[PDB]
C-alpha cells in the first residue's frame, strides 16, 4: 500500500466564486464521476419503469476497472486477529 | 523559516556591506573577499533598481574561495518575494524537455509579477449556530451567533452558507474565517474554551484585507497554455511550453504594468558549475539575454582554461569568448590564516561546537596545508569525538582523533600512490592476493 | 520606470524615404551598408509577393547582426509577424528536429482577420423557455438590465444550456456574447444582497453602461496556430479547463495532408475577402549551431510556396559544419545552402562611434557622464570590447550614485574596471594561476 | 496511508458526512490573471479567437 | 492564390514534343536535353503503370536543375497521382523508426481511385413529422426539404429519425441527404432563418439556402493512398492520425491484409491502383540502414517510382567510415539508372534569368540582363536569380519601374555571393571565431 | 532452517562505550579505524543536527566498505531511513538522472507522524438512496443523498452520505450485512467484509466473517505513521486518494517518474514544518548509501556538489575501489577513487585496509560457523592459505561447495580431501585467466 494519500493541490482564489465553480466542476464533472461509478438499481427502476426513462438515455456506467481481488479494492488494511497470534512467538507456541 | 538543518552556507545572512558599499571585515556570517563583496553589491543594487536587465556576471575563482557563499549572501540580502533561481548546470540535460526549454524555464521562474489586491474577510469566534430543519429538508434556515473581542453579531444564513458550515464542521468555541464571495470556511482553530488553541481574533469583522502575490513569469505561462494545468506546476511535465504562449504573456504583462494593475519584479538566476553546459545552451544563453523581461544571471565556476562541452577546443572558464564578451566578471581570491580561522570559529559557533584556543588553531593550520572544507567538515567530527569522551569542550587531541581517522585529499592520493596494487587502476587490474 | 535591455536603444533601421542610411539616426550609428542592404530587405518583404528568400548577416562577435534583424523588425511593424529563434532552440526532444524547423517556418506567416465582438452584460430580470415539444426546449427568453436600461433576447437552446451550465438564476449578472455563444456568470447584483445577512454568492455592481456593446477587432495569426488548432491527439480546446488533462498532449509530426487542408481553407477565406496574408521573417540567431540533416531540410523548405523570408546570423569563419567531420565552410554554412543565401557583411567599428554607441547607452539608460569619463569607456572599448564598455556603464552609475552624485566621474570607471574583469584579464588571472585559477 | 489532507474534523435524526478533503497545500492565484487571461472579458478576445480557431477554421467544417 | 512565387514556380512541365524530344525552351525548362529526355521516358513509365519499383537517380553539380526537373516530372505528371517530395533529413525521426518513415514514405506514393454516386438532396429543413408509433419501431417521419425553387414531403424511417436526432437539426437548417448510403450532415442554418435568435450559439453557421433541383447526381472520384488505408485500419478513429501524424509504426500484418484487399478489390473492379512517385531530394542524407531497406523495398509490387538527387562526389556514406561514388553504396547503385545534369553556358543562363525576371514581374533591360548573365556564368545562377528581386526593389526606391545597369551594380556592392564573403573572411580571420573558438573582439592593441 | 547471504554474519560496528573497538566483536574482523570512524560518523548521525556530511569509504576489493555500510545501518536501527543504492541506478529512461539523485536524497529523509483519524465503522443496516427529481439535468447525479445505517458494540447510528462518499461506498461493493470502515480524512472506504451475526456457511465468494466493531460509530483514533519526504513528493506530484475524478483517474493510469519541480519541494517543507511547530510529527535524518560510486558520470557528481549544499539533505556514504582512474564522462581528469576533487573536497576519506592471514582465517571461521558447517582445523588451515594466495571471496564461497561434497559422501565434518576437491572442481580468476593465456581457440 502507499505511504501517502493526497487529493490534488488546490488553489484557491480570493473574493471570486467562478474559480470555486469551475474547480468544483472540474473535480467532480458528473459525466465523468458517473462513468467511474454506477447507479443504484433502486434508483435505476425508479427512472425506467417509474419514470419512463428509456435505458438508453441513461448516463453511462460501470466504466471503473475491476480489482484483483477484494483485498486490493482499498489501500486500507484492518487489524487481523489471526496475525495477532503470529506476532509473538511466544503467543503463537 | 522552514525545514532547516545547519548547512554549509548556513551562517550566512547576506552581505556585511555598508550603505555605502564597503565590505565590513566581519559581518552577516561573510568574512574575506572585499572586491568581491563589493561588485556583489554592486549587483545586489543592480537588481534592487529594477530598471536594468538581462545582465550575466560570472564569479570565477579557486574552489573553495566562496563562489557560492557569494550567491547565498546575495540572495539572503535580496528578501523576500524576489525570485532567486538557483541551478546546477546539471539540471538543465532533461528527458522530456529540451535544453533551451529548460533554460527558458530557468529564466521566467525568476521574474515575477506583483499583483495587489483588496478581500473581504469573516474572521471570529463562534459564539453558537443553530439551524432548524424543515419537514422534508427542501429548504434550511439557520442563525450563526459569531463574537471577536469587539463586536459581537448574529446572522441569517442562507441555503449555501448552511451546505458550507455542516461540512467542514463547526461547532461552538471555534475560530473560523469565512470569505463571503468564493464560499470558503477556514477552521483556524478552538478558542481559548478550557472544557489547537488559538486566541480570539480582534473586532471589526468584515474587514478588507490586502493581499500581495507575487507569480513567476513561469507560472503564467504554464496557466496560459491551455493544455497545461497548474499541476504541471508541481509534477513538472509541463513538457515544452510553445513560444506564442509566452509571446502573449508579455504583451499582457506589458499592458498590465502600463495600465497599472500589476508590477514587474526582476531577480536573479544563479547557475552553479556553468562549464557543464555545452555549447549550444552557451548560444542560447547568449541571445536570450537580450530580452526585456530577463533577469540578471550569476554564474558560477572553477574550472580554469578547460575544454568547453560539446566541442572539442579549450576555453577560459570552460565559456566561450562571445559569452564573455557579453559578462562582466568578478574574481574571487584565496585566504590566509586569519580568514580561515574566522570562518572556522564561525562555523564553530553556528553548530553549538565549543572548542580551545590551540584546537582552533591547530585546525586553522589544517585548513591551510590542507583545505578550508576538510577543516570545516572536521569540526562536528571532532565535537563528536569529544563528547564520546563526555567533554564539552572540543580540545586538541579530538581534532588529532579526528585527523587520523577521516583522510584529506592529499593523503588519500599518497596512500593510494604507495600501495597502487591493491586498487583498480585505468586498465582495471587489481592484485586482490595479498601473498605470494 | 521603464527596464532597459541590450536592444532597447534601437528603434529603426534610420533610413531616409530615398534608402540612403544617415549616419546617426534610430539608434544607430556607423554600419551604413547593411543596414541600406536590411531596407532592401524589408522593402522586398513589404512587397509580399517572394517566398523562401534568405539573406545571411556575416560579421564579427558585437558588430550589430541582432541589432540589424531587430532593426528589420521594428521597420516592418507589429502588423508583419517575426520570429526570432536560435539554432539551439530546433533540437527538442517531442519531436523531430525538422518538425519543429518547418513549425517555426509556419509560425511567421500571418493572417489578419476583421471581427466583430457583441456583447450584452447585465443582471438577468427574466429567463423563461418556451419548449414547443415536437421535454427539448424550442428557445429561451432573456431580459438582461443594466444602469441604461433593459433590453430582451431571444436565444437558442445551446446558449440555454451554457446559461444552465453556469447555474444562472433570477437577479444574476451575466456576460453574453453574441457571435461566439460564451455564456459567463458575472455574479448576483447588490438588489438581492440582503436576501441574507450571509451567503456564498458574490456580489457584483450593476453595469453602468449599456447592454449592448459593439465594436471591432482584428485577430492577428498564424499559420502555425491554425495548424496547431485543428493537429490534437487529445481534443479539447474549446472548453476552459483550469485543471489539466489527465494524458498530456505530446508535440507530433505534423503531416503534410493538414497543412494543405489549412492552406486550402485559409486560401477560401482569402478569396471572400474575410482574411489577408501577411508573410513574414523568420530570425535564427547563431546559425552555426545547425546540423547537417537541419541544413539539409532547410535547402528543401527553402523552396515551398508558403515559405517566408528567413534572416541567418553567424560570427565564425572558415569553419567545420556541425555534424560533420571535414566540411570546412564559411561561417559553418554548407556551399549548397550559401548558394541560396544573399551574404550582408557586418563591419567592425571604431574609437568614435564606439564612444557615440557609449554615450547613446548612457542617454537611454539615463546616466551623466562626464566627458573625460566618456573618453575613458571608449579607450577601454577599443582596448577590452565594447560590451565590456555597455556592461560596465550600469555599476559607474552605481558607483556614483552611491557617493551621492548623478555624474559618472573617472574615478568611478576606475572603481568599475577594478572590481568587474574584462575577458582578457580574467584570461590573463586564469593562465598565471596554477590551482583553477 | 498517511492522509496529507485538511478536513472537516469534530473537535469534541441523522447525521451527514460530506466529502471535504483538501490538500494542505495551497496555491494563491490572483484574480486578475483569472479573469484577464482565462475568462472572457469586452476587453479580452479569448472567445472570438478560440472560436476563430476552432470552428471557422477547423478542417472538418 | 496562397502559392507565393517560389523559386520553381515558373516550371509547368517538362518541355517535351509526342515524340519524347526536348524543345529548347518550353513550360520553363531550359536546356537539359538529355536529363529532360531521360526524365520524359521516366514519366511515361509512370503513366504505363504496369511496372514497379525503379530507383532512378539523378546526378550532377549543384543550381544545375535536378530539383527543377523533378517538379516538371511532377507538373508533367498531372493531379489525382500521388507525388511525394521528401528531403533526405525527414526520416530520422523520434517516435518512428528510419524503415517505418520509409515504408510510409513509400505507401504514400501509390494509390487506388474510388468511383462514388451521390444522390444529394440538399436544402433547407422546413418541418419534421413524427409519425410517433406505438411499439416504438419503425418510426416513420415526414420531411420537408426545401430549396429556393421547389419543396418535396420526403418518407423517413427510424434509423433516419435517429440519424436525425443523433445531430440536432431544427426547421430552416440547412442539409444533404444522400439516397444511395444514407449519409447525414448538417451544413448549418440557413440565412432566411438567421435573424430569429439573437445570439448565435457555439456551433451555429450560416450558410446560404441553395437552388435549383432538390435532388442532384454526382460522380465523385477518391483517390486514396496505400498509407491513409493503413492509418485508418490501424486504430478505432485512425483518421485523426491522418493529420496529427502520430500514426506510431503500423504492424505488418495490417499491409499484408490491406495488401490482399487491394488485390481482390482491384481483381473485382471497384478500385483501380494509380501508382506515382516518390521523390528523394538530396538522398545522401540517409543513412546505410536506410538504403538497405529501400534495396529491398524496391522489389515489392506495390512500390512506387523512386526519384533520387544527389550533388555529391566520391562522399562519405552516413552510418558507415568509407567513402562511395554520390554517397551511396553501390549495391544501391546497382539497382538504379542514373541520369546526369550538365553545367549551363552563357546563353541558358541568360534564358533561365529571363524566364524568372518574367516570373517575377519584373522589366529587365538588356544591359542589366547582360551583367545578370555574366554574374551567372562567373559566380552562380541561383546568386543572380536572387541578384534580381532585390535589383526590382532598389529599382523601386528609386522611382522608376525597369532596372538599369546601376541597380545590379548596387545589388552586387550590397550583397555579397560565395568568394567574395570567402575572400573578406580570409583577410581578417581574428575578427570571426575559428574552429578552435579563437576570436579578437578587440579593435586595438 | 535459515537463509544467509553475504552480510548475514554481521550485526553491528561492535564497538565500547568509548568508541573504541573490540577486535573480533559484532561479526567483524579488524579494521579498527575504519569502525572507529564509521562509529564516529553514527554518532553524527544519531546527532541529527548537520546536513550534507559526506564520507567516502576507500579501499580495496573485499576490504569491507559494505559490510562498514551494513554495520552502520543495522547500529542506526530500523527506525532511521536507510538508502542503499548503486552508481548504475540514477541512470533511468524514464526520467534525468539528476531527479532520480534528488528522489533518493528525499528517501534517505523520514518523518514519524502522529495523525488522528476519524472513522465511521460498523456492520450496514440499511442502505436506501434518495433519487434526484431530475436525473437527466447533466448537471447532478441520479441521487441526492443515501441513508446508511451502521452499528457497532454498543451503539447505532445513521448517516446521510453525498453522492461522493456513496460512489466511494458502492465501488467497494458494499450491501447489506457488511461491517465497513469509512476514513473521513480522505472518503476511503474499507470494506471488512460478512458480519458474523448472520449465518456464514452459504457463500461462495471465499470471504472472511468478522464480529462487530468495539466502541461508537465515529471514532478518532491516533496511528503513529513513519514516511518520508519522497512519499509526500510522490503522493502530490501524483494525486490518489482523493475521491475527486483527477485522483481515481490518476489511480488507473501507468506510473512513471517525472521531474518534481523545486516549488512542490518547498511546499511539502512547509507542511511538513507546520506539523513539526504543532508538535505532532519530528523528522528523522538518515542515510543515503552509494556502493560503486565510480559509476557516476561527470553531471552527478556535479549535481552532488549543489545538492550536499542543501539544509535538508541526508548523511550521504560512498564506496569505491578505484585508485587514481578518470572520471566517467570525462578525458583526462585523473582523480583519486573516480571521484572529482570538488566532490572529494566536500568529503571524509574514510580508509580501509586489506587482511591477514589469521584474519582471513578466522572470517573464514566466523563465515562457516554463520553456514552451520564444522570444519577440521587442517581444513581450516588450507581455506586461509588458499584466501591469501587466490582470494578472500574465493575461499568464502567455496565453503559451500565443501559442504556439499561433505554431506555427499555422509560426513558432517569438512576434511582436507574435500577442499581439495572444491579447489579442483571450481576456479578463481587467477587460474582461469592462466587458462585463458595458454588457450588458441578463445576459451
Ligand atoms: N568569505 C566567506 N565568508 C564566510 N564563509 C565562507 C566564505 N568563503 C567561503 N565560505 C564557506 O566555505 C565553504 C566552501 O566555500 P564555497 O562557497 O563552496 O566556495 P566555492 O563555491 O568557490 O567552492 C562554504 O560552506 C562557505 O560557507
Ligand atoms: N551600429 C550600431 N549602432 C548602435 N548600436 C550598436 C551598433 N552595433 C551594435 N550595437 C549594439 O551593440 C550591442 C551588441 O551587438 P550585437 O548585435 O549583440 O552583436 P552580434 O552581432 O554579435 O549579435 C547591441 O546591444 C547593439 O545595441
Ligand atoms: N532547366 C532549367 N530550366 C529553368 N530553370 C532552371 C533549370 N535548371 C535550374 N533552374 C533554376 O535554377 C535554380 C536552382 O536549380 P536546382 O533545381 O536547385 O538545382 P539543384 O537541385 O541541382 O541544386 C532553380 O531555382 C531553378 O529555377
Ligand atoms: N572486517 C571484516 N569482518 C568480517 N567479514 C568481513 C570483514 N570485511 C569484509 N568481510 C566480508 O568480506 C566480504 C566482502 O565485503 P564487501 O564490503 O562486500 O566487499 P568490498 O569491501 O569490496 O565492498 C563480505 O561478504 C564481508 O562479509
Amino acid at each position: 500500500h502507499p505511504n501517502v494519500s493526497a487529493p490534488p493541490v488546490t488553489i484557491e482564489v480570493l473574493g471570486s466564486s467562478h474559480v470555486t465553480n469551475s474547480i468544483n466542476n472540474e473535480l467532480f464533472d458528473p459525466l465523468i464521476s458517473q462513468a467511474l461509478s454506477d447507479i443504484p438499481a433502486i434508483t435505476q427502476y425508479n427512472m425506467h419503469v417509474k419514470k419512463g426513462i428509456p435505458v438508453e438515455d441513461f448516463p453511462k456506467t460501470g466504466l471503473f476497472p475491476e480489482p484483483l481481488n477484494k483485498n486490493f479494492s482499498s489501500n486500507i488494511s484492518m487489524p487481523s486477529m489471526d496475525r495477532f497470534i503470529t506476532e509473538s512467538a511466544k503467543l503463537r507456541k | 523559516k522552514s525545514l532547516s538543518l545547519i548547512a554549509a552556507h548556513s551562517h550566512i545572512t547576506g552581505l556585511g556591506l555598508d550603505e555605502n558599499l564597503q565590505p565590513r571585515p566581519t559581518s552577516e556570517g561573510m568574512v574575506g573577499q572585499l572586491q568581491a563583496r563589493r561588485a556583489a553589491g554592486v549587483i545586489l543594487k543592480m537588481v534592487q533598481n529594477g530598471t536594468i536587465a538581462g545582465r550575466a556576471v560570472l564569479v570565477a575563482g579557486p574552489p573553495s574561495t566562496g563562489k557560492t557563499a557569494l550567491a547565498m549572501g546575495v540572495s539572503q540580502s535580496l528578501g523576500k518575494d524576489v525570485p532567486f533561481t538557483a541551478i546546477a548546470g546539471s539540471e538543465i540535460f532533461s528527458l522530456e524537455l529540451s535544453k533551451t526549454e529548460a533554460l527558458t524555464q530557468a529564466f521566467r521562474k525568476s521574474i515575477g509579477i506583483k499583483i495587489k489586491e483588496e478581500t473581504e474577510l469573516i474572521e471570529g469566534e463562534v459564539v453558537e449556530i443553530q439551524i432548524d430543519r424543515s419537514i422534508t429538508g427542501g429548504h434550511k434556515q439557520g442563525k450563526l451567533t459569531i463574537k471577536t473581542t469587539d463586536m459581537e453579531t448574529i446572522y441569517e444564513l442562507g441555503n449555501k452558507m448552511i451546505d458550507g458550515l455542516t461540512k467542514e464542521k463547526v461547532l461552538a468555541g471555534d475560530v473560523i474565517s469565512i470569505d463571503k464571495a468564493s464560499g470558503k470556511i477556514t477552521k483556524l482553530g478552538r478558542s481559548f474554551a478550557r472544557s489547537r488553541f488559538v486566541q480570539c481574533p480582534e473586532g471589526e469583522l468584515q474587514k478588507r484585507k490586502t493581499v500581495v502575490h507575487t507569480v513567476s513569469l513561469h507560472e503564467i505561462d504554464v496557466i496560459n497554455s491551455r493544455t497545461q494545468g497548474f499541476l504541471a506546476l508541481f509534477t513538472g511535465d509541463t513538457g515544452e511550453i510553445r513560444s506564442e504562449v509566452r509571446d502573449q504573456i508579455n504583451t499582457k504583462v506589458a499592458e498590465w504594468k502600463e495600465e497599472g494593475k500589476a508590477e514587474i519584479v526582476p531577480g536573479v538566476l544563479f547557475i552553479d558549475e556553468v562549464h557543464m553546459l555545452d555549447i549550444e545552451c552557451f548560444s542560447f544563453i547568449n541571445r536570450a539575454l537580450e530580452d526585456e523581461f530577463a533577469p540578471i544571471v550569476m554564474m558560477a565556476t572553477n574550472r580554469g582554461v578547460s575544454k568547453t562541452r560539446g566541442t572539442n577546443y579549450k576555453s577560459p572558464h570552460g565559456l566561450p569568448l562571445d559569452l564573455l564578451d557579453r559578462s562582466i566578471i568578478i574574481t574571487t581570491k584565496s585566504y590566509n590564516e586569519q580568514e580561515i580561522k574566522t570562518i572556522l570559529s564561525i562555523r564553530a559557533q553556528e553548530e553549538e561546537v565549543e572548542l580551545s584556543s590551540d584546537a582552533l588553531d591547530l585546525l586553522t593550520k589544517t585548513g591551510v596545508e590542507t583545505s578550508l572544507r576538510y577543516s570545516s567538515n572536521l569540526i562536528s567530527v571532532a565535537q563528536q569525538i569529544a563528547m564520546k569522551r563526555k567533554n564539552n569542550t572540543v580540545e586538541v587531541e579530538d581534532v588529532k582523533r579526528a585527523y587520523l581517522l577521516f583522510l584529506d585529499s592529499a593523503r588519500s592520493v599518497k596512500y593510494v600512490q604507495e600501495n597502487e596494487s591493491q586498487y583498480i587502476d585505468d586498465q582495471g587490474n587489481v592484485q586482490i592476493s595479498i601473498a605470494k | 520606470v521603464t527596464r532597459t535591455a541590450a536592444h532597447t536603444h534601437i528603434k529603426g533601421l534610420g533610413l531616409d524615404e530615398s534608402g540612403v542610411a544617415k549616419r546617426v539616426e534610430g539608434g544607430f550609428v556607423g554600419q551604413i551598408e547593411a543596414r541600406e542592404a536590411c531596407g532592401v530587405i524589408v522593402d522586398l518583404i513589404k512587397a509580399k509577393k517572394m517566398s523562401g528568400r534568405a539573406i545571411l548577416l556575416a560579421g564579427g562577435p558585437s558588430t550589430g547582426k541582432t541589432a540589424l534583424a531587430l532593426a528589420i523588425s521594428q521597420e516592418l511593424g507589429p502588423k508583419v509577424p517575426f520570429c526570432p529563434l536560435v539554432g539551439s532552440e530546433l533540437y527538442s526532444v517531442e519531436v523531430k528536429k525538422t518538425e519543429t524547423l518547418m513549425e517555426n517556418f509556419r509560425r511567421a506567416i500571418g493572417l489578419r482577420i476583421k471581427e466583430t465582438k457583441e456583447v450584452y452584460e447585465g443582471e438577468v430580470t427574466e429567463l423563461t423557455p418556451e419548449d414547443a415539444e415536437n421535454k427539448t426546449i424550442s428557445h429561451v427568453i432573456v431580459g438582461l438590465k443594466s444602469a441604461k436600461g433593459t433590453k430582451t433576447l431571444r436565444l437558442d437552446p445551446t446558449i440555454y444550456e451554457s446559461i444552465q451550465r453556469e447555474k444562472v438564476s433570477i437577479g444574476d449578472v451575466i456576460y453574453i456574447e453574441a457571435n461566439t455563444g460564451a455564456v459567463k456568470r458575472v455574479g448576483r447584483s447588490d438588489a438581492y444582497a440582503t436576501e441574507f445577512d450571509l451567503e456564498t454568492e458574490e456580489y457584483v455592481p450593476l453595469p453602468k453602461g449599456e447592454v449592448h456593446k459593439k465594436k471591432e477587432i482584428v485577430q492577428d495569426v498564424t499559420l502555425h496556430d491554425l495548424d496547431v488548432a485543428n493537429a490534437r491527439p487529445q481534443g479539447g480546446q474549446d472548453v476552459i479547463s483550469m485543471m489539466g488533462q489527465l494524458l498530456k498532449p505530446k508535440k507530433t509530426e505534423i503531416t503534410e495532408k493538414l497543412r494543405q487542408e489549412v492552406n486550402k481553407v485559409v486560401a477560401k477565406y482569402i478569396d471572400q475577402g474575410v482574411a489577408e496574408l501577411i508573410p513574414g521573417v523568420l530570425f535564427i540567431d547563431e546559425v552555426n549551431m545547425l546540423d547537417i540533416e537541419i541544413f539539409t531540410y532547410l535547402n528543401k523548405a527553402l523552396e515551398s510556396n508558403i515559405a517566408p523570408v528567413v534572416v541567418l546570423a553567424s560570427n565564425r569563419g572558415m569553419t567545420t559544419v556541425r555534424g560533420t567531420e571535414d566540411v570546412i565552410s564559411p561561417h559553418g554554412v554548407p556551399p549548397d545552402l550559401i548558394d541560396r543565401l544573399l551574404i550582408v557583411r557586418t563591419l567592425p567599428y571604431d574609437k568614435d562611434e564606439i564612444r557615440t554607441i557609449i554615450e547613446r547607452r548612457a542617454t537611454v539608460e539615463r546616466l551623466q557622464v562626464e566627458s573625460s569619463a566618456l573618453d575613458l569607456l571608449a579607450t577601454m572599448g577599443t582596448e577590452t570590447s565594447l560590451r565590456y564598455a555597455l556592461q560596465l556603464l550600469a555599476p559607474c552609475g552605481i558607483l556614483a550614485q552611491t557617493s551621492n552624485r548623478k555624474e559618472i566621474v573617472v574615478n568611478d570607471v576606475n572603481e568599475a574596471k577594478l572590481l568587474f574583469l574584462d575577458a582578457k584579464r580574467s584570461t590573463k588571472i586564469l593562465e598565471t594561476s596554477a590551482n583553477y585559477l | 496511508p498517511f492522509s496529507f489532507t485538511t478536513f472537516g474534523k469534530t473537535t469534541s435524526k441523522f447525521t451527514d458526512l460530506i466529502y471535504s478533503s483538501r490538500n494542505p497545500i495551497k496555491y494563491s492565484l490572483p484574480r486578475l490573471i483569472y479573469e484577464d487571461l482565462i475568462l472572457p472579458n469586452y476587453n479580452n478576445d479569448v472567445d472570438i479567437a478560440n472560436k476563430l480557431k476552432n470552428v471557422k477554421f477547423n478542417i472538418f467544417n
